[PDB]
């Protein structure tokens, strides 16, 4: 059995968020290979399948439960699992198809949807950006149930893919940036529902980018400038590492030291 | 392995001025120096990082003097000074440090035209350097324990209710300063090493090591020589106090730069 | 919710005070106008203690028990005030986080 982390939104504060992200980060990548201060997660060069993975069971106040599959090599959600009922995004290529064989072998019915877990996809099917989709705890809550109710004939699938997106950047997002994780413990302190502004969502477009700037930068200074946004839409380069510290958590392997 | 590329870029330091080739004289032996941030292609500015640890504008390297404290930093041809001395690491906590020596690239005054040298490294904000094209210092929101920010009153720091404020708003210098963003002649400054010392705003001008700050990858944000970071004391937020302390991770040593 | 315990003895002498909680997520201080005495953050892991009292005062807290501790050693007729524990949280208000006192208990030094 993958390492499983729990979260419940019943009663979430802004501790049991920040324990629950560390925790996830703590079995996404062991911490030993770190470029510039900031942890890589594992090379899926050499990983065998039984490290693949980590399970992240998410409940609510309804103690309605669902429990997504985290990816290690790159912290993204493969699929979920809800009763003895369980979906996968349709992999990119043939060998992430079979690595999700391994994945909640004993459930009963096991389906692949025919879009993958990109947000241009989900947004389409969602019928709205990420720009105005909600997070939050009140989400998150949400996008539990809706998630679970999707084996009953109860969930459409625009709803299915907001609550994709919801809980992607809430945990995924979060784990691989502090500037990301903060961003929603400022939503859970003040229990507000809040779209994320330009800022979190250039820097979710920027991961792999940042990733491979970072590891291939001479001593930290990039060989290309990286464009953010502030949260207001003003955008700004980013030519060196110094300033990424304190906002990425964990790169994607992209190359050997 | 990763390709190692060599990228030109400019050298931000104290006080927010660029790593300058003076005059732009590019003489065997020329002083490297102090100077505000260019905006053109004028290559005493402009540093290749190259591969081989070495530093160079227009062709010619960065070069230490000589190996102790004190002795100039000078441009010379690559080939013809002696090869330790046109070595250099780029540290990610802003130090530029002779490997040789051990001695690392300093601007022991913060005015224009300050002759640049090699001291001992005490992580000062006098040898606080950033390779990077922008020339302007970031200007942020720092937020802290329970979401308040920090906010500068004069002399005076601590944390309070955010509200978009200018005392709220901190320039991040590329010598490692965080300033007030009302006076950038002040710093963010703990005028000492001693655990519980109040951290207050101070002037820039002594360009000390109890200025100079780094945002760590846990959250922390570090004053590099002592090794303790900012804490909203007790706490507390209503103690009005920042203060210096040993690292344990609670949520009143955990910030962000909300840019 | 936090009410307070265990508070006369003579100059030299020690007391121990009590604070129970009806609800961890807390900072916890004791206050003796009021001013600060000790504080502690929501694990422990910091002990913060006012200038007057280090080295006489320890602070202390259990967070499977919900209780905060002031032990007083070498006691001074200085000591003597209203002693109240606050505690320090997450949430809304015109501060921008919580704070919950206590009703105070005497001490007579
Ligand atoms: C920071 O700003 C400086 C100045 O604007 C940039 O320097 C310029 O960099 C470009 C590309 O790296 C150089 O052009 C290249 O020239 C080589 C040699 O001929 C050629 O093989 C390439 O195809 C390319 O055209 C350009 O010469 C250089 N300008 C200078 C040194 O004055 C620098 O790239 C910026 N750094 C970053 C990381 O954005
Ligand atoms: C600033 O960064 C440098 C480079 O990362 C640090 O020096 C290294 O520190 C590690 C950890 O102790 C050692 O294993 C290395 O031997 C050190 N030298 C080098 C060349 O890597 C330095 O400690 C940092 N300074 C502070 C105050 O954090
Ligand atoms: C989430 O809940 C389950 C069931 O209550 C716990 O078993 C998990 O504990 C973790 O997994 C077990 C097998 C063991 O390794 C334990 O040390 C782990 O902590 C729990 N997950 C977490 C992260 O607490
Ligand atoms: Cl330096
Ligand atoms: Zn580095
Ligand atoms: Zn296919
Ligand atoms: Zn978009
Ligand atoms: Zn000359």
């Amino acid at each position: 059995q993958y390492p499983i982390i729990n979260f419940t939104t019943a009663g979430a504060t802004v501790q049991s968020y920040t324990n629950f992200i560390r925790a996830v980060r703590g079995r996404l990548t062991t911490g030993a290979d770190v470029r510039h201060e900031i942890p890589v997660l594992p090379n899926r060069v050499g990983l065998p399948i039984n490290q693949r993975f980590i399970l992240v069971e998410l409940s609510n106040h309804a103690e309605l439960s669902v429990t997504l599959a985290l990816d290690v090599t790159n912290a993204y959600v493969v699929g979920y699992r809800a009763g003895n009922s369980a979906y996968f995004f349709h992999p990119d290529n043939q060998e992430d198809a079979e690595a999700i064989t391994h994945l909640f072998t004993d459930v009963q019915n096991r389906y692949t949807f025919a879009f993958g877990g990109n947000y241009d996809r989900l947004e389409q099917l969602a019928g709205n950006l990420r720009e105005n989709i909600e997070l939050g705890n009140g989400p998150l809550e949400e996008a539990i149930s809706a998630l679970y109710y999707y084996s009953t004939g109860g969930t459409q699938l625009p709803t299915l893919a907001r609550s994709f997106i919801i809980c992607i950047q809430m945990i995924s997002e979060a784990a691989r940036f502090q500037y990301i994780e903060g961003e929603m413990r400022t939503r859970i302190r003040y229990n507000r529902r809040s779209a994320p502004d330009p800022s979190v969502i250039t820097l979710e477009n920027s991961w792999g980018r940042l990733s491979t700037a970072i590891q291939e930068s001479n001593q930290g200074a990039f060989a290309s400038p990286i464009q953010l946004q502030r949260r207001n839409g003003s955008k700004f380069s980013v030519y060196d590492v110094s300033i990424l510290i304190p906002i990425i958590a964990l790169m994607v392997y992209r190359c050997a030291p | 392995v990763c390709m190692d590329p060599e990228p030109i870029v400019r050298i931000v330091g104290r006080n927010g001025l660029c790593v300058d080739v003076r005059d732009g004289r590019f003489h065997n032996g020329n002083a490297i120096q102090l100077w505000p941030c260019k905006s053109n292609t004028d290559a005493n500015q402009l540093w290749t990082l190259k591969r081989d640890n070495t530093i160079r504008s227009n062709g010619k390297c960065l070069t230490t003097y000589g190996y102790s404290p004190g002795v100039y930093v000078m441009i010379y041809d690559c080939n013809t000074a002696a090869t330790d001395a046109t070595r250099w690491q780029i540290w990610d906590n802003g130090t530029i440090i002779n490997p040789r020596s051990s001695l690392v690239l300093a601007a022991t005054s913060g005015n224009s035209g300050t002759t640049l040298t090699v001291q001992t490294n005490i992580y000062a904000v006098s040898q606080g350097w950033l390779p990077t094209n922008n020339t302007q210092p970031f200007v942020t929101t720092i937020v802290g324990l329970y979401g308040l920010c920090l906010q500068a009153n004069s002399g005076q720091v601590w944390i309070e209710d955010c509200s978009s404020k200018a005392e709220q708003q901190w320039a991040l210098y590329a010598d490692g300063s965080i300033r007030p963003q009302q006076n950038r002649d002040n710093c963010l400054t703990s005028d000492s090493n001693i655990r519980e010392t109040v951290v207050k705003i101070l002037s820039c001008g002594p360009a000390s090591s109890g200025q100079r700050w780094m945002f760590k990858n846990d959250g922390t944000i570090l004053n590099l020589y002592s090794g303790l970071v900012l804490d909203v004391r007790a706490s507390d937020p209503s103690l009005k106090q920042i203060i210096l302390y040993p690292l344990h991770g609670d949520p009143n040593q955990i910030w962000l730069p909300l840019f | 919710q936090l009410a307070e315990s265990g508070g006369l003895v003579q100059a030299g002498g020690s007391l121990r005070l009590s604070c129970a909680a009806s609800g961890s997520d807390y900072a916890m201080g004791w206050f003796r106008e009021r001013d600060f005495v000790a504080g502690i953050t929501s694990s422990g892991g910091g002990t913060y203690y006012a200038d007057s009292v280090k080295g006489r005062f320890t602070i202390t807290r259990d967070n499977y028990k919900n209780t905060l501790y002031l032990q007083m050693d070498s006691l001074k007729p200085e000591d003597t005030a209203v002693y109240y524990c606050k505690g320090t949280a997450d949430g809304s208000s015109s501060l921008g986080y919580l704070e919950v006192w206590g009703q105070g208990t005497l001490v007579t030094v």
